[PDB]
Order: structure tokens, then C-alpha cells, then sequence
């Protein structure tokens, strides 16, 4: 469980290369390639959860995220082994098509994660969100599989998507991510972040009670934002967009 | 006048510089690997400069001493003993 | 050494201030000639037109070229890093020295 | 005349500076502690290595 | 920023042109003009203050020309400084090399 303090933004791919150089001028570090695959699961509507205390609202149903890393050998087509595995490959990832299709992901079926809507009030300068996390290491039995496990808990699959981007590690534990997101269905693959990169700068705090640390984290994030003034505008997203409860449906992408 | 061990001292200096460079590379790799990890070098673990050279020299000395001991107590006493020397990675 | 683009940029700038110096010098000669023109000898009258014309054409195109340079500044935007490899190159040279130490036939 | 003589003197020093300086290197301007003016400085340490 | 420098050089050039025309007309009609017609407007009322106004013109044109030229030169150097500063930009053989080095040291130690 962490308090994640975050700021968001977006950029057009035209400046992409330039942006990268500037980051290396500041951090002093080179970018590192990465990828991931997230699957979202929701409580089964076939089961009537009368246990939701309607007269008191002790709790509301929520959605579970399962993440995993996928090797690049599934994301590189027959035209791309010649180039080395570095960040420049992202320049060729502008098409809505991608080597990883629905059948391979179905064949695949980790990190389990749950979150809450950010803190209310208009006196917050950065998006503060609470995250509860655990890890699944292995399994066994006659039906050892992620799908069977989540159906045993009482959850069913809803959708999935694939993230590819680069990471920058700066001082004080600040992490800056440049991402491209591909939604995947049997109908096909569609790039929601079409013609651009999604930028997200964030820090993690282990204990929410410590307030000196939280103040330091906010100071670092606002200093970073004030450093990038004039190039990219980093902003607090909409509090109602980062809500992932089942009752109301929307997805920040 | 060129002495016998001048090349020895030059080699010592060269490997000391190489070990310092290796230390720097290890530091940079650890820094890039993860942001949270505070980069505070441990004298017992990270700093390895004189340890390899001193270990090699003293290991050679002990190898010679045990060779002499085995020769005196086994080779000189029990004829026909066959000795094979190996290194294990 | 610097990349060539900066080299011709600095050459153009140097040409700019040399042209400015030439403009100042020509101002000096035109001020000189006007004195004797006011004195009353008409022999150097034809030279006056040439001096004035060259002075004005030196004043104009210099500013024009400087304007072009400042314009180049407009589109040139968007177009310790060495440390990231610095240790590496140091590493390389050190081993090279060892090679020179390792081979006694090359120490001459 | 005075302006031309002085001015060509600083072009002489200017050309000396331009053709004496080589280049990758971390170069910036700093304010001297004693003088207080702006001077060119180069970072050559292993701090970032 | 750069647009401000553009504008500043603009008044720099127009001021050069205007002061040039002013000193030209002043020195050309420095010979005082007497015309009986009322249309002409040239007055020399107090004798020596005429020379005072003349040296006034001299000092003004000198100071303004020198200042403008020096400002332009400083501007050019500033541009060049901005140009310079702001524009942000086998293993196996080593294995036998170190093996020979270490065995040589062991033999020589």
C-alpha cells in the first residue's frame, strides 16, 4: 500500500526525439526500454452481492488490475531484428497494428493491484492516490491458471491493453514515464494514444501518516514541473476520471 | 638503471586504476537499476582494490608452503604418488 | 572541434562585424570629404555620390544579413553527456597502456 | 580614428579567442567569488561518471 | 526575447537614418539662410547661441552614433554567445590480456 503522488501530460510524436534529449540533459541518465500487459477484472454480475451495506455504504465494488511483463520477442516483427533493442524502435510504433494479437494473449492466460479515487478537496497540488498491491508468484493444481484463479475469487475478465514506452530515473525516487497504449480485442488492435505519447511523472510514499515526507515529495514534483515550463505543461488530471468503481464507467486513457 | 620489479610496480598501478574504474561502473549500474536505493558504498563489500592482489599473493605463498609440506611428508615418504593440479570456477 | 554549422554561423557573424567596421570607416571618409566639399573645390564632387551610395548599401545589407541570422535563431530551436561514456574511454586507454607494458618489443 | 583603432584591437583579440578555442565538454558561465563577473568554466570531474 | 531584439534593432536602424538625415541637413544649411519671403523659417537671433546650438548638434550626433554602433556590436556578440552556449546536443582479447598479466605478475612476485 502506497500513496502515489502524480502529475500528468501528453506530447505529440513530432517533438518526441527532441524531448528525449532534453531529459538526458537534466537527469544525466539514458532512457531504458520497457513494456507491460495489464488485464482488468470486475466482479461477476451473475452473483448478487447483497453484502454491500446499502443503508451505510461501508464499501463499494471495485476493479482489479493484474499486470505482467512480456518479452520483446513477441513485439518485434520479422523486419526489426536488424535494429538494436533501444528506444529508437518507438519511432516505428505509430501504426494501430502490433505483432501481439488476441490469440497469443488468450494463450498467456503477475502483480495484483487495487486503487481508490484520489483525495477530495481543491487544496491539493498533485494527484494523491492510494494503492493496495500484492504479488502472485506461482500456483499448482488441476486448474492452475490466472483465469481460473480470478473466477475462484469471484471476478471475470473485462478488457486488456498493452503499454510500451521509456523510463527515466531521477533523484529522490522520482520516476518519469513516456507511454503508448494499445487496446487489444479479437476484432483487432487500436492505439488509443494515437499520434502522441502520454507523459506521467510520479513518486511513491510508503506510509501515508508521515507528512514531512509527503511535503518533500510535493516540493520535488512541483520543482520538476516548474523546470519544464514552456516545453510541456504538466497538470493534475480530473479527479472524476481516475475513478475505477464498477457502478460508474469511465477510463482515463 | 632498470630494476627487476619496475614492471611489477607499473602493473600494480595499472590494475589499481582498472579496479577503480570497475568500482565506478558498478556504482553507475546500481544507480541506473533502481532509484530508491541510496548509493552509500560499504567498505566491507563495495571497496575491493587491495583485496584481490593481496589474496593472489598470499594464496600463491600458501600454495608453495603446502606444496613443500606435501613433498616433505608424502612425496619423500611414499614413492609413486601422483599429483594433479586443477582450478574450479 | 565544433560541428560545421556553428562554424559557418560564426564566420557569418564575423563578416557582420567586419562589415560594421567598414561602414564606420566609410562614414569617416565621407565626413572627411564633405569638409573640403564645403571648402570649395569641385574636383572631388563625383566621388561624393559613390561614397554615399556605397555607405548606404553597406548599412542596409549588413542589417539584412543580421536579420537573417536572428531569423535562423527562430527555426534553429528544436534542432554531463560525455561522462556517460567518459569512464569507458578511460578504461580503454588504461588497457592499451597495459598492452604496451605487456609487450616488451613495443617499448622503444 | 580612435574607434577604428580600438575596435580593430578587439577584433584582434576576438579572432585570437575564436581560433584558440577548441570544443561535448560541459561549458557554462559562472560568477567569480572574488571578481563577481561572468567567466567561462568547464566541468571535468568524474561526478557524473 | 529574440523578437524584442528584432524590435530594438529596428529603432536602432531608424534612429541611425533619422540622425544621419538630421546631421546632413544641419551641416548643409549650417550656412545660415536669409530669405525675404515669409515662407522660409530660419532664425538666427542671438549671435553666439547659434554656435552653441551648432556644437549641440555636433555632440548629439557624435554620442548617438557611437552609442548605437557600440550597442549593435554588443548585440552581435550576445547572439554569438547564445549560439555557443544554449544549443543543447572485443571482450575475449581482454580476457587473455588479463590472464597473461596476472600470470606474469604471479611469476614475477
Amino acid at each position: 500500500m502506497v500513496q502515489q503522488l502524480s502529475l500528468f501530460g501528453s506530447i505529440g510524436d513530432d517533438g518526441y526525439d527532441l524531448l528525449i534529449s532534453t531529459l538526458t540533459t537534466i537527469s544525466g541518465n539514458p532512457p531504458l526500454l520497457y513494456n507491460s500487459l495489464c488485464t482488468v477484472w470486475k466482479p461477476n454480475p451473475s452473483y448478487d452481492v447483497e453484502n454491500v451495506n446499502s443503508r451505510n455504504q461501508l464499501v463499494e465494488p471495485n476493479r482489479i488490475k493484474l499486470s505482467k511483463e512480456v518479452p520483446f520477442s513477441y513485439l518485434i516483427d520479422e523486419t526489426m531484428m536488424d535494429k538494436p533493442l533501444n528506444f529508437r524502435i518507438l519511432k516505428s510504433f505509430t501504426n494501430d497494428k502490433i505483432p501481439l494479437n488476441y490469440a497469443m494473449t488468450r494463450n498467456i492466460l503477475w502483480s495484483l493491484q487495487i486503487s481508490d479515487i484520489p483525495a477530495a478537496g481543491n487544496n491539493r497540488s498533485v494527484s494523491m492516490q492510494t494503492i493496495a498491491e500484492t504479488i502472485i508468484l506461482s500456483s499448482a493444481g488441476k486448474n492452475s491458471s490466472v483465469s481460473s484463479l480470478m473466477n475462484g475469487l469471484g471476478y471475470v475478465f473485462e478488457f486488456q491493453y498493452l503499454t510500451i514506452g521509456v523510463k527515466f530515473f531521477m533523484k529522490h525516487g522520482l520516476i518519469l514515464e513516456l507511454q503508448k497504449i494499445w487496446q487489444i480485442e479479437e476484432a483487432g488492435n487500436s492505439q488509443i494514444t494515437s499520434g502522441g505519447f502520454l507523459l506521467k511523472a510520479y513518486i511513491n510514499v510508503s506510509r501515508g501518516t508521515d507528512i514531512d515526507r509527503i511535503n518533500y515529495t510535493e516540493t520535488a514534483l512541483m520543482n520538476l514541473k516548474k523546470e519544464l515550463q514552456g516545453y510541456i505543461e504538466l497538470s493534475v488530471p480530473d479527479r472524476q476520471s481516475m475513478d475505477s468503481r464498477v457502478a460508474h464507467g469511465n477510463i482515463l486513457i | 638503471l632498470p630494476k627487476i620489479n619496475d614492471k611489477r610496480a607499473n602493473l600494480m598501478l595499472v590494475m589499481l586504476r582498472l579496479l577503480l574504474v570497475v568500482i565506478f561502473k558498478k556504482t553507475l549500474r546500481s544507480r541506473i537499476s533502481s532509484p530508491h536505493g541510496l548509493i552509500n558504498l560499504n567498505v566491507d563489500d563495495d571497496i575491493l582494490i587491495i583485496r584481490p592482489i593481496l589474496g593472489k599473493v598470499r594464496f600463491a605463498n600458501y600454495k608453495l608452503l603446502l606444496k613443500k609440506i606435501i613433498k616433505d611428508y608424502v612425496l619423500d615418504i611414499v614413492p609413486g604418488s601422483s599429483i594433479t593440479e586443477t582450478e574450479v570456477e | 572541434m565544433q560541428p560545421p554549422y556553428i562554424q559557418e554561423r560564426l564566420k557569418s557573424l564575423n563578416d557582420i562585424e567586419t562589415q560594421l567596421c567598414s561602414m564606420l570607416q566609410e562614414a569617416s571618409q565621407v565626413t572627411f570629404i564633405f569638409g573640403e566639399l564645403k571648402r570649395g573645390n569641385e574636383s572631388v564632387k563625383p566621388q561624393f555620390e559613390n561614397h554615399v551610395k556605397q555607405f548606404y548599401e553597406r548599412l542596409d545589407k549588413s542589417t539584412t544579413q543580421l536579420r537573417k541570422e536572428i531569423q535562423l535563431l527562430d527555426e534553429n530551436v528544436g534542432t554531463n553527456k560525455k561522462a556517460l561514456g567518459q569512464d569507458t574511454e578511460k578504461m580503454e586507454e588504461q588497457l592499451d597502456l597495459l598492452s604496451a607494458i605487456l609487450d616488451p618489443s613495443k617499448s622503444k | 580614428n580612435k574607434l577604428s583603432s580600438i575596435l580593430q584591437n578587439e577584433h584582434d583579440y576576438w579572432n585570437k579567442i575564436m581560433q584558440s578555442i577548441s570544443n561535448k565538454d560541459v561549458i557554462f558561465k559562472i560568477r567569480d567569488r572574488t571578481s563577481g563577473q561572468k567567466l567561462l568554466a568547464i566541468k571535468y570531474g568524474y561526478e557524473d561518471s | 526575447m529574440s523578437n524584442q531584439a528584432l524590435y530594438e534593432k529596428l529603432e536602432q536602424t531608424r534612429t541611425i537614418l533619422s540622425v544621419k538625415l538630421a546631421e546632413l541637413i544641419n551641416m548643409t544649411t549650417i550656412a545660415d539662410r536669409n530669405d525675404d519671403d515669409e515662407g522660409s523659417f530660419a532664425q538666427e537671433n542671438s549671435e553666439l547661441a547659434v554656435a552653441t546650438t551648432s556644437v549641440m548638434m555636433v555632440n548629439n550626433q557624435t554620442m548617438q552614433l557611437i552609442k548605437n554602433v557600440q550597442d549593435l556590436l554588443i548585440l552581435t556578440r550576445s547572439i554569438k554567445e547564445k549560439w555557443l552556449l544554449n544549443q543543447i546536443p572485443d571482450e575475449k582479447q581482454i580476457e587473455e590480456l588479463l590472464d597473461n598479466c596476472i600470470e606474469t605478475f604471479v611469476a614475477e612476485k
